[PDB]
């Protein structure tokens, strides 16, 4: 649209210069949500299933 | 200094170029995403 | 998790149009939240569906 087109060659040029986020954001999770799954289970049996 | 090397290489040929070679194919992911959806 | 998440995008966005195209300060994110314009705001007008 507003920028230079890419039927197949803009879906690749885009998914190249900012994968960092979608790899470190969906990673700042994983282990920030893991003190729920394990490391606990004593005071909260609900942090497990949450 | 040298750490970014282990992922800057895995971003291009191991990802972006193997990402071309997935709609360079398409085909089978019509049934793989239905073995995944109805399998779910 | 999500409150940590969507902040990262505008933060690393300065690492794009400064470490890539050179130009320094308050312009290296000016036209960057333009690709995340409605992908920042009009998001959970509809991911606020569940």
């Amino acid at each position: 649209d507003k920028e230079g087109k890419g039927l197949i060659e803009a879906t690749l040029d885009a998914v190249r210069m900012r994968l960092r986020p979608i790899l470190m954001t969906s990673l700042a999770f994983i282990l920030g949500v893991m003190p729920l799954v394990i490391s606990t289970g004593a005071g909260s049996g609900a942090q497990n299933a949450v | 200094f040298g750490w970014f090397n282990r992922m800057f290489e895995k971003s291009t040929h191991h990802y972006t170029d193997s990402v071309g070679g997935i709609l360079r194919s398409t085909g089978r992911y019509l049934v793989l995403y239905l073995i995944i959806v109805v399998g779910m | 998790g999500l409150l940590v998440a969507d902040a990262i995008v505008v933060v690393e966005n300065v690492e794009r149009v400064m470490a890539e195209e050179g130009l320094p300060p308050k312009e290296a994110t000016r036209k960057s939240m333009g690709q995340i314009q409605g992908a920042l705001v009009g998001i959970a007008m509809v991911l606020s569906a569940v």
